[PDB]
DNA sequence: GCTAAGCGCACCTAATTTCCTGACGGCAATCCT
RNA sequence: GUGAACCGGAUUGCCGUCAGGAAAUUAGGUGCGCUUAGCAG
């Protein structure tokens, strides 16, 4: 029956390293990549990084996705030194890190019930320490707080779940950026020039290469649909 | 083994370290301000105290030329000096240089003014820089410099100039709420005008507060910058102690003769660090009966009590020495009777101390 | 099983992590600016200790070119507002000369912090990569507890000697990864009547019988300093004073 | 083992705004050419 | 174990050291706690 699972991403500091980060300069994108995702449910399994080679990705690569952002939090960048190996020469490598802060999102995955009830079953007994994009990222709210469901789509998922407010008074986001899988439908229907692009679908890492994405964004606004 | 030095000391109102715009240096510590003297401060106060003044064997200065120019009653040397000088990787009168007194000044006076070679002498005179460690105040504070590698003839390689620090040293914070005070002055005129008014008008701040400071000693790093001279090193403990306990920051001390001994030193022998800068995350309060002294050497030792029956090891059992002159200040006033060691004399401490690290005396010292 | 190891420690003004401009690590949480001791900060901490010195040795521990290190360690975020402070100083020339001040009359930057510190270490992989040496991965798991229970970070410690222990651990045995960073989402302000330390700790028990209430765990404090709830209510398993008892607790729980 | 009540005042007038200082010192890194 | 596994911005430093808020002042004026009582067959 649940076709959906619910993730909670929610944290003090959180990164989700885009497409154009490949440099020693590595910056962070606004919403987690499907490859962090992809990456924290192999981890839940357990399994290996080969066993993912042996006829393994559309298992997985098939999930729809759909992300939705609660609070945007500000872009804060953490100077990072490496001293790698201490014949012997002073090389120091050079870093720089960037960090949500205050941030908090939940990634919706669609698939058929069964592999979706797996996932929510081996999410609740992770055997590996799972983390938010980087191992010094753990996780500050339960990732399976909010239970899998029968919705038959997601704007009515995203608008079914109530937002809590921290305090009486504070500063509501009165905009909402979601993230949502573009909907290929039958066959054509080519994706029009404003759709944005996202390389974060993993195969192989050797050579190292991301299948491109399409990304659409929505909106969801509260007070308007429920008096 | 590491030597831990803290003591709770009370100073009257007074201004004994200050920022760009004259306000006693403050600093946040449990979310509340505190008074805070500054660690460089008590470290130079240390060194230039008249308890090191048969240890006093380094200097840091800019103007090295200047010293090697005062080493020469007739043999007027000082342009080749800054030359070589500059050539050795300073740039102007130079940035600072930290070594040895008596080293740099026969070393400097035996190769440059010696009629040789320039590039040769520059490698030679950085040689000697490098190699003037013995110190036993560059033992205590540490000490590195980089010459730029621009400036510097190629012709000319530095050896390891990194002294690493045998002394840690602490900022020292109020055990209360910090009361910065505001002592408006002026300044007389002496010939009598038709305004009769102040030749100056201004504000003096000051702060009167009960500070606890910190000090740990390496000793082990410490009889490493001085090499087997572990006798040294023992007469340097003993000296960083009785200028420690007997010394207090040059401030404005002549308007604010804050000279206040302090009321309690504890030395606690172990391996690893202990900061107990977190006994007064609670700001001390007076109270009607017992003194803000009392109380934070009350607060003090609970905390110990709490850290001893905490942290504490069987293998390695940590000891210590209280101090306090005469037995004023007891540690445990009320249930801790535990400390067995009580001092009321600072020469039986130092003795104490010395024997515990080794078969020292202090009048072993006086052999050289 | 996963072992979660959470640390309330106040450390002296000091400046134990730096950025490039000397300024001390520095984060945003619960709109408000934070001091901030970065994960491989405290990881580097943990190594280079002279405590554990006196398989492969250093391998299992830490990989070295797979190993998968088992040992996690979050970023350490403190309680309240960061107060960045200026450290005006100068260096003196201590000899007679035709001016005054030599130093480079700079302006070192400090802060006094209360962290909140997350170390989640898991059982099985450090018992994979140790070939079933339960003994051993509990030795080393002690050892790890020990390290990181009295040590500090190598920073500017010279002139800041920031040795504070942590006045309050707490290991809890929990099947999923659960930070208590969000117990500080309203920064701590302290009152006349309580102290920061208590304070953090009170939030953090506040926190921890939320939630659940609408696992168990092992509470530490020296000489039970802080206690984490003054019931005798079923709130925490044991409050254990000292530090060693609380290793053997946490290692004969796990084996 | 335990008596109560009435009564409680107004205020004019509150001094003098540039008497206020100058100076010297403030990287060293260049972390695959 | 997916821009992720290996991952410290490391050290040196007193602002120090000049200084009278002083020369002016009466809170001065008004007033009944006051009516009742055996510690004794």
């Amino acid at each position: 029956p649940p076709n959906t699972l619910f993730l909670r991403l929610e944290g003090a500091l959180q990164s989700w390293g885009s497409n154009e980060a490949k440099f020693a300069l590595r910056r962070t994108a606004d919403a987690p990549t499907k490859s962090g995702v992809l990456g924290l449910l192999c981890a839940a399994m357990g399994i290996g990084r080969a066993e993912a080679a042996d006829s393994w990705l559309p298992k997985l690569a098939n999930l729809r996705m759909g992300v939705r952002i609660d609070r945007p939090g500000i872009r804060w960048w953490d100077f990072h030194t490496v001293g790698a190996g201490q014949k012997t020469r002073a090389e120091t490598l050079l870093s720089r890190r960037e960090y949500l802060a205050d941030a908090s999102f939940l990634v919706a995955l669609q698939g058929e019930p069964e592999l979706v009830a797996k996932l929510s079953a081996a999410l609740a007994k992770p055997v590996w320490a799972i983390y938010l994009g980087r191992k010094s990222c753990p996780p500050s709210r339960p990732v399976c707080e909010h239970p899998p469901g029968f919705y038959n789509t997601l704007e009515e998922a995203l608008s079914a779940v109530p937002l809590q407010k921290r305090w009486h008074n504070e500063p509501l986001p009165q905009i909402l950026p979601c993230v949502m899988d573009w909907i290929p439908g039958y066959d054509g229907e080519h994706a029009p020039d404003d759709a944005e692009i996202h390389y974060d679908l993993p195969v192989s890492f050797q050579p190292p290469r991301h299948l491109p994405r399409f990304v659409i964004r929505r909106e969801l606004v509260v007070g308007e649909d429920v008096q | 083994m590491l030597i831990e030095i803290h003591m709770i000391q009370n100073h009257s109102p007074a201004n004994l370290n200050r920022d760009d715009l004259g306000a006693p240096k403050t600093c946040y510590f449990g979310g509340v301000l505190r008074s805070r003297i500054s660690s460089q401060c008590i470290k130079r106060s240390i060194r230039t105290s008249n308890d090191f003044k048969a240890l006093l064997g380094g200097v840091r200065t800019r103007r090295l030329a200047d010293l090697i120019q005062q080493e020469a009653g007739e043999t007027e040397c000082w342009k080749k000096a800054q030359e070589i000088l500059n050539k050795c990787g300073f740039k102007n009168t130079k940035m600072l240089v930290f070594m040895s007194k008596d080293k740099i000044k026969d070393l400097a006076r035996i190769v440059l003014d010696n009629s040789l070679g320039l590039t040769e002498a520059a490698q030679q005179v950085a040689n000697v820089i490098a190699q003037a460690t013995l110190a036993p105040d560059i033992a205590l504070c540490g000490r590195m410099l980089e010459p730029n590698d621009k400036d510097k003839d190629k012709k000319v390689k530095w050896s390891n100039t990194t002294v690493e620090a045998a002394l840690q040293v602490a900022h020292a914070i109020s055990t209360h709420i910090a009361r910065p005070e505001i002592d408006y002055f002026v300044a007389a005129d002496d010939v009598p005008g038709e305004d009769a008014g102040a030749g100056h008008i201004g504000e003096s701040m000051f702060a009167s507060a009960c500070f606890y400071k910190y000090f740990s000693i390496d000793w082990e790093q410490l009889v490493k910058n001085l090499k087997g001279d572990t006798n040294l090193a023992a007469h340097t403990v003993g000296a960083f102690l009785l200028a420690a306990a007997k010394t207090n920051p040059s401030g404005k001390q002549n308007s604010f003769a804050a000279h206040n001994y302090p009321d309690g030193i504890l030395v606690e022998f172990k391996n690893s660090p202990i900061s107990y800068a977190n006994a007064f995350v609670r700001p001390v309060s007076v109270v009607k009966e017992s003194d803000l002294v009392e109380q934070s050497i009350g607060q003090l030792s609970n905390y110990v009590n709490d850290i001893r029956l905490g942290y504490y090891d069987e293998q390695s059992p940590v000891i210590g020495f209280w101090f306090s002159p005469n037995n004023r200040y007891p540690l445990g006033y009320k249930h801790s009777k535990l400390a067995s060691r009580n001092i009321g004399n600072l020469n039986e401490l130092v003795g104490a101390v010395l024997d515990y690290i080794g078969g020292f005396k202090w009048e072993e010292v006086q052999k050289s």
